[PDB]
């Protein structure tokens, strides 16, 4: 929380990293597909559902941390 | 990836040549003998019997099977780049379709070279009546030329002018597009083509000397609108000022036929630079060009042989 | 308009103990003075002033390097002829002379690199529209051609 | 939360790294296939059920991090 | 320079890394796409609204983090 | 819960690395091939089975790790 | 350094690190868009402003580290 | 077992590294061959067989830690 | 001045990282944008102000790092 | 067996590193050559007696490692 | 020499990171930009300055390291 | 088990590392050149003579080491 | 020789770090440019003197190492 | 020279590090630079004396290692 010894502090450390490490990965992932994406709309208006959808898929990695973390939230 | 494979695929592919000595014989080969020589070579594998239309047809198919296969592969950066080359000739073919379409000439007699878009796109385009509709068809799979055609079409629906302004505009599209890689060699050769196209166009148009830029395609790198203009004014001294520029065999040339020869040599010398160019597009590019250069001589010499036409008739033009 | 506040903050680190308190939360009103007329023209692209601030740090850095690389140059004659080896000893003078003749020429080549920094500094100023016609082109010959002799 | 030894501290921490390292690897993996991926949908609108089925395979790496996490905790 | 308690140094750890790693990833991600975008505007004036929808996505990763980071931290 | 000791920490750490190191390698392997894959399905619906059959091979790496990882901890 | 306080010291290290990681993100970001930038003179003078404006965004990455620096110390 | 000396864990550590590092190498080695491999089928059904055969080789690397380990063990 | 310690050390530590993270980012960033110019010049000698403009710019990041690195001294 | 000498722990790490890393180098040599290869198979069916003949000479090397690793122990 | 002060050690470590990182960064920065150039040298002995001009801007980094090292000196 | 006391173990180390680190460099060298190199023969038969002179250089690194490994042994 | 205090101990390491590290930087810098360099020689023996001069600046790293290795020994 | 005090263990490790790190860098350097050359050679037989000189430059890194290692051990 803002009270406790050093050991409890260790359980806290990794929660952000789960989210963070994945975040770094998502940005790079988003960059290649996203790059692929701009053309798909641009030429093809029809492609908009796909393109809009495409960017999302790596992003899942971060998200896993948020559901468990949220249920936890402030338990410590 | 896959130019590991590509250069390598090319490395094997480069072998099926019909050597310089093939052509030297051919000068001294009658048509039958010319044909016999061809049948024993890779063009021979598309040659059945004897006869010029068959030689030429054999050429199309021979270039097709070793190169024409390649546009379906489009995936590497390089493949797209290669796609640009093919697209340009094809752009001609597309023009041939457009023009055919306009004069009541049927769709059916316009041969296309190996296309990025299939038969049916062409058919649909032809079958898609309005100039917008034809253009719209080509866009269905994607085609920067479709959009360009459209871009030109947005102002009017005058077919011949659209084609003309489009050709300039497309080569302008190309300028960005070729820049949108990098794999320089295609870019370089193309740059020389810009200069070459300017020279020939100015040549075709010379003595007109009007507002030069309507005919000056941009992308000159040793040529400029004024040099183009000057030649178009009839001033041949431009080629004499375009000396020490990369195009030395044009110096003092006053005929388009010899002009085209010199230019071919210059550009060829550029194409020849690729022989072990990695991702650098030179090894495949050069290889395409070889097949091309071979084809030129074969067809020329086939006729020479056919009609028994002089050795001297082909002598400038089967060497560079 | 901004600047008075800049000086304010600066002082507590600039003398550390010599200053820091001839000014203070002076910044809060000085920052307002800064932006007043950027806003009077409207300017639908105000944040862009950030980059004007970046140049200042660069100007400093170029001089700093011109000095530090400068200093380094003198110090190679010192580890090249004088003292260095072990904790720093006498006979190093002629142990280094094995090296000593060598360091001189190398040094010469590199200091030429330093003088392009004066000009690098200058280049910051030259195209930054402080009495200039060039602005990434714009009818007039580049400055590049102007200064050389 | 909860307090205990050095041992507890290693396992509590590690849940994120396991997930994160794989996540980073998956994102790039999905990205190369995905960039390529945008084109197939474009080519064959018809294929969309196949395309939808196709993308999935690299994504497995992350799941292992979660598997190891189910086992490890209980010392957290 | 003051002080807090024992907890804060430990709790702090994942909070900074979370903002920094995601941020680093975001910068690269947004940049390549930002570059990509430019062909579309010239081609289609129309895509500028689309460009407005497209670009956003990697930057979100940090925002969740500030919310949690505050509940945890600055909790003194 | 759990308790510390110098011996235990070395085994506690490593179980994940065995799986993790392989996971990164597997993902990259799949990524490059996967990207290559996408056209083949599109035309040849027939080639889809092959595309999958080709794709499969790197994933074995992780499993090796799991055997070894199992072997490490049991002592713990 | 500081008052002292190893915990305070721990919060202090990372406040800067937050600033550093983002700075790294900001440069790479500026580089990919900058590449678009050689393209910009060509593409549209009207879009030139857009390309230029596109550059404005990455410095935000940095801002997160400094917020953590102001808010954290003095407080500690 | 239990918390033994530092040694059982330490000796345990290095076995994994051999296997893991090598595992990473296998995936990548396979990756280049496979990607190229997809092109090979397309180009030549006859050359498809070499690519298929080619892919097989890298996996041995992981094994290398284990053969020396089998002989060693009787000392864990 | 005076004997060191881990706290002093914590501030002492961070000084290199501040300059280094920022420095590294400027160099990589400069390498792609900086790279772009020689061809531009070659093609258009007139265009130089752009080539010239690319290189100065990533470099602000390094200046920031050095400042953080310095500030710690005189507080260490 | 079990825990033992200090020498063994120090010695144990690098034996594994020797065996695994050499494996990575051999694998990379195969991966690039394999990549060049399908066009090459077509091209150079011709090298096979030769290819076969070179190939033989390195495989002996693998055995040397198992030996060297085997022989060294007596400090583990 | 001899047994270094506890203080001397804290700064001495960080002394290296500055020299190594900047030095490495400059060489690589110069190398890619350096790579593009060569046809021009051949073409124009006079134009040579542009590739060359490119290299100078990165040159600042190493020098920065020397400045921070300079303030430390006599404490190290 | 084995002998105790850190010093012999400490001296023992570099012999294994010598095999691993150098091996990564030899492999990276062998792979890129080898692919061109075996290949040089394939297109260019004349290049077999060349190939005999060209390819050769990385092979020195391991053999001196075995002699040295022997020299190392006697320190321990 | 023999025992050393903390300064000597710190430097003893760094003599090695220095020699290895510089070599690594030199190689990477060399790889991009070196790959680029060769076609020009084929064309122009005449420019070869220019070429001989051309490669040189990153290479400086190694020489710094010998002077410093020399300097360290004697505070060692 | 064999077993001894605190300084010696540190030089013995780092003596190896000197060799390992340089070897990796040289290899990497040879792989890119080496790869371009053979076609050039194919054309330019002419270059062959030059070829003996050209390859030669990254390789100096290895020589640098033997003096530092010899002087260190095999001379202490």
């Amino acid at each position: 929380a803002a009270s406790g010894g050093l050991d409890r502090g260790l359980i806290a450390v990794g929660m952000g990293l789960a989210v963070g490490l994945a975040a770094l990965g998502t940005g790079v992932a988003q960059a290649r597909i996203g790059a692929a994406g701009v053309g798909a709309i641009a030429e093809d208006r029809s492609n908009f559902g796909t393109a809009l959808i495409f960017l999302l898929l790596p992003e899942t990695l971060v998200i896993f941390g948020l559901l468990i973390a949220f249920i936890l939230n402030g338990r410590l | 990836d896959d130019f590991a494979y590509l250069n390598a695929r090319v490395r094997v592919r480069r072998g099926t040549l019909l050597k310089e000595s093939f052509f030297q014989e051919a000068l001294d080969l009658s048509f039958a003998d010319f044909l016999r020589l061809l049948s024993e070579t890779v063009y021979g594998g598309e040659l059945a019997g004897q006869g010029l239309p068959d030689v030429d047809r054999a050429v199309l198919r021979t270039q097709a099977k070793l190169v024409g296969d390649l546009p379906r592969l489009v995936t590497g950066e390089a493949r797209e780049a290669v796609r640009l080359l093919l697209l340009r000739n094809d752009l001609h073919n597309l023009q041939a379709l457009l023009r055919a379409k306009a004069t009541g000439r049927p769709f059916e007699e316009v041969l296309l070279l190996p296309g990025t878009l299939r038969e049916e796109v062409w058919r649909q385009a032809y079958e898609a009546q309005d100039p917008a509709g034809m253009a719209q068809v080509l866009a269905v799979p994607g085609h920067p030329l479709a959009r360009a055609l459209r871009a030109v079409l947005r102002e009017t629906q005058d077919l011949a002018r659209v084609e003309a302004l489009l050709a300039k505009r497309f080569f302008e599209d190309v300028a960005k597009a070729a820049k949108g890689l990098d794999q320089p060699a295609l870019r370089d050769y193309l740059a020389l083509e810009v200069d070459a196209e300017n020279l020939r166009t100015a040549f075709k148009l010379q003595g007109s000397g009007l507002a030069p830029d309507a005919f000056f395609l941009k992308g000159g790198r040793f040529v400029d609108r004024v040099r183009f203009a000057r030649l178009m004014e009839g001033d041949y001294a431009v080629l004499d000022e375009l000396s020490g520029t990369p195009f030395s065999g044009l110096s003092g040339v006053r005929d388009l036929k010899a002009l085209e020869r010199g230019l071919r040599c210059v550009l060829l010398k550029e194409a020849k630079k690729g022989v072990q160019d990695p991702l650098g597009v030179g090894l495949v590019l050069a290889y395409v060009k070889e097949r091309e250069w071979e084809a030129v001589r074969l067809r020329l010499l086939a006729r020479r042989a056919y009609f028994g036409l002089p050795r001297a008739q082909v002598e400038e033009e089967v060497v560079c | 308009g901004g600047l008075v506040g800049v000086l304010a903050l600066a002082a507590s680190y600039l003398g550390n103990l010599q200053a820091g308190w001839l000014q203070g939360l002076m910044y809060l009103g000085f920052g307002v003075f800064l932006l007043a007329v950027l806003m009077s023209r409207i300017w639908l692209m105000i944040p862009e002033i950030f980059t004007q601030a970046g140049h200042i740090l660069s100007h400093i850095r170029i001089y700093a390097v011109g000095a530090a690389g400068g200093i380094l140059a003198g110090l190679l004659t010192d580890v090249g002829f004088a003292l260095a080896e072990r904790l720093g000893l006498l006979g190093v003078l002629l142990g280094l002379l094995v090296a000593g003749v060598l360091h001189l020429l190398i040094l010469l080549l590199t200091t030429l690199g330093h003088m392009l920094q004066p000009i690098r500094l200058l280049w910051v100023e030259f195209f930054t529209k402080f009495g200039f016609y060039e602005e990434n082109g714009r009818p007039y010959r580049p400055f590049k051609s102007v200064r050389e002799a």
